[PDB]
């Protein structure tokens, strides 16, 4: 199962993970955002996390200010199961003033269609 | 093809829609592969039980493959809300769970029922 720790440009640590024991074609993941305090230890500060559901496996995580305000929103990027392996995407807001939220989704995009565009637009 | 509640004819026509119903291998689009007749990624075959040895020799066998799609189906199709006809299989299997859903699923149907002998499939 998915599972991958990234730390932002603030010091906060985000973790993005599948959920476990479900299938790889669908089910859901979850966000999770921490302090990033201690960097000896970044995952001891738990802030918030959510959970959403997954319409095929996660393909990447991306990094990109998609507001404007010079801080990177995370983007979610699921890959459909199925032969047309159609494209998701969930972007969520994470800084320590406000903590973690979503921002915007995308859905059925073609393979090779730019998911940040999409969100953009 | 392997039988199950998917009909022969309409394999036949999902088999035409992904390869021309050929065996031609493992093609990259996005660093993700997508293998044989049925054009079956790994998370494909993994959710169709891992029927065969593996994702890739599975994929090449029109057999295999089909059992995997026919496994697929037996899984998602059902508890998707997906009409147990060509019309759900074929929107499952561009589609993914719940492809039958999803409006990027259509033409893809709309497109199958074109190739020759495959109007109105069930
Ligand atoms: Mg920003």
């Amino acid at each position: 199962g998915f599972f991958k720790q990234l730390t932002l440009p603030s010091g906060q640590v985000v973790t993005v993970s599948e959920g476990r024991g479900e299938p790889a074609s669908t089910g859901s993941y979850d966000v999770r955002l921490y302090s990033g305090a201690n960097p000896q230890f970044p995952l001891d500060q738990f802030i918030d996390g959510k959970v959403l559901p997954r319409d095929g496996s996660i393909k990447e995580l991306k990094l990109l200010d998609l507001n404007g305000d010079k801080q990177p929103e995370l983007i979610v990027v699921v890959e459909s199961a199925g032969s047309g392996s159609y494209l998701s995407a969930d972007a969520f807001t994470l800084n320590p003033q406000e903590g973690l939220d979503s921002f915007n989704h995308v859905e059925g995009l073609a393979p090779n269609e730019d998911v940040i565009q999409a969100l953009k637009t | 093809f392997a039988g199950g509640i998917v009909s022969q004819r309409c394999l036949s026509c999902i088999c035409k829609m992904e390869s021309g119903c050929r065996n031609v291998g493992c093609k990259m689009d996005m660093g993700s592969l997508s293998c044989g007749y049925f054009q079956i990624k790994e998370a494909y075959w993994i959710d169709c039980g891992r029927p065969g040895s593996s994702w890739k020799s599975c994929a090449a066998s029109s057999y295999c493959a089909s059992l995997c799609v026919q496994n697929y189906m037996k899984r998602y199709a059902k508890w998707a809300g997906c009409p147990l006809r060509c019309e759900g299989f074929a929107r499952e299997h561009n589609g993914g769970p719940r492809g039958c859903k999803k409006g990027s699923t259509i033409g893809y149907w709309n497109r199958l029922q074109k190739i020759s002998g495959c109007h109105g499939v069930q």
